[PDB]
């Protein structure tokens, strides 16, 4: 929840 | 009586 | 579908098209979620080529290639960040803030928000670095309904984050420059606004009164109260922390949630199927027990009473422990007509039944508790109905076992309560 990687 | 503070 | 040695040769081509495709590739090899090379990247030694391509105006595309990379570099352990800042990617990424476009500035929010998400002193030095202005900035509409949905999310998002942790709290002197926002993003109709919000909200308000008034003279607690009756429970989640943070203060703090109606929702809340809602309610309402005897009497007439009694009969043990918390509190500040009113309600008997738990602090806890209750009976000289109630639910078995085990503060209490009532 504290980080996030975007995907496509 | 005393307030827990998480 | 390249590979990293040509990801570094594309990178180091000098070629600026070439660098394009390839930090393309590369985004998409981090972008791809079952174990992305995030520690191959690092240790091409591509993170500084990567920071200057964040300032490359004249080509936008490698801005956002970029941007893209480093967030989700950016995603990972606290090492991978670490090595997002040690390549200057902060001040880049805060310049970016400011670009025209828009997928672009709002590739650098995501950034800025994964670097602070990472703990104290990553979202210090965010903030050190000037973050803030040009945050709050992209928000200064008059309404946020004409903003890109997403783009609203991620700033609420990394604004959040800005919010979070402790060991130290964020500086006072930037909470208050992000409040004003916050409290309009906590207005706004969007369920995952909402819940970033009150995600915030919750962060701000743990810790020393101080705080929490400082959030609560924004005029929040009302609206935290609407979002506690909410539907959806990543809402409810939050925002039942933040009260329950709030009432942890001052009595005035306290009855301010008190006033907003919050008592109202608590039927439903400590009948919450998931368990974490039911532990969280019942810490709250722990708390509020804690409170001023108008305060205790509040929860009597809202019917939370027999409430309390389930939850000490049949719940998590963990929800159970606050319960017993609750009833303490309940027993060491209520009036003897609410203690009365109490064990009418049948408390005596889940009480006694959590006395043969394999937990040292709820078995001092009860007996507590017990103390109270046996101290109101010594006012209204009924002590023999007492010791024979807890004598007809296998009360007395579990006292004088309790008489004699390791922990010394339970059987100082043990022997203080047979000698004192059962002889």
């Amino acid at each position: 929840q504290r980080k996030r990687q975007k995907l496509m | 009586e005393e307030k827990r503070k998480r | 579908n390249w590979s990293v040695e040509d990801i570094v040769k594309g990178i180091n081509s000098n070629n600026l098209e070439s660098q394009l495709q390839a930090t393309q590739a590369a985004r998409k090899l981090l972008s791809r979620e079952k174990q992305p090379p995030i520690d191959n990247i690092i240790r091409a030694g591509l993170i500084p080529k990567f920071v200057s391509f964040l300032g490359k105006t004249d080509c936008s595309p490698i801005q956002f290639e970029s941007a893209w990379a480093l967030t989700n570099i950016a995603s990972g352990t606290s090492e991978q960040t670490k090595a997002v800042v040690d390549g200057g990617a902060i001040p880049a990424f805060i310049s970016l803030l400011a670009s025209p476009h828009a997928h672009i500035s709002e590739q650098a929010v995501w950034a800025l928000g994964n670097i602070a998400g990472d703990g104290s002193a990553f979202r210090d030095l965010v903030i050190k670095h000037g973050a803030i202005d040009p945050l709050l900035a992209l928000l200064a509409v008059p309404d946020l309904s004409t903003l890109a949905c997403g783009y609203l999310r991620n700033l609420t998002w990394t604004l959040s984050n800005l919010c979070r942790n402790k060991n130290p709290a964020p500086p006072l002197d930037a909470v208050e420059q992000i409040l004003p926002t916050l409290v309009r993003l906590l207005h706004h109709n969007d369920p995952e606004v909402l819940a970033d919000s009150c995600w915030a909200i919750s962060y701000l308000t743990d810790g020393p009164n101080e705080r929490i008034e400082m959030v609560v003279k924004k005029g929040v607690v009302p609206q935290l109260v609407k979002l506690l009756g909410a539907t959806e429970l990543p809402i409810v989640t939050p925002a039942l922390r933040a009260i329950g943070n709030i009432v942890t203060g001052t009595d005035e703090q306290t009855q301010k949630v008190i006033d907003a109606g919050a008592l109202a929702v608590f039927p439903s809340l400590l009948t919450n199927p998931k368990t974490n809602i039911q532990k969280e309610a019942t810490w709250t309402m722990s708390n509020i027990t804690a409170g001023r005897q108008d305060q205790i009497q509040q929860v009597v007439n809202h019917g939370l009473v027999p409430f309390l009694v389930g939850v000490l009969s049949k719940a998590d043990f963990k929800t159970q422990k606050e319960a017993a918390w609750a009833i303490t509190n309940y027993t060491s500040g209520g009036t003897v007509e609410q203690i009365v009113y109490l064990v009418h309600c049948g408390i005596i008997e889940p009480l006694m039944n959590l006395l043969s738990a394999k937990d040292t602090k709820i078995i001092q806890v009860i007996l507590d508790a017990i103390s109270n209750i046996f101290q109101a009976a010594e006012k209204l000289g009924e002590t023999e109905k007492l010791s024979i109630m807890i004598e007809e639910c296998g009360g007395l078995d579990k006292i004088e076992a309790l008489q004699r085990h390791e922990n010394e503060s339970v059987y100082k209490a043990s022997l203080n309560l047979i000698e004192k009532y059962f002889s």
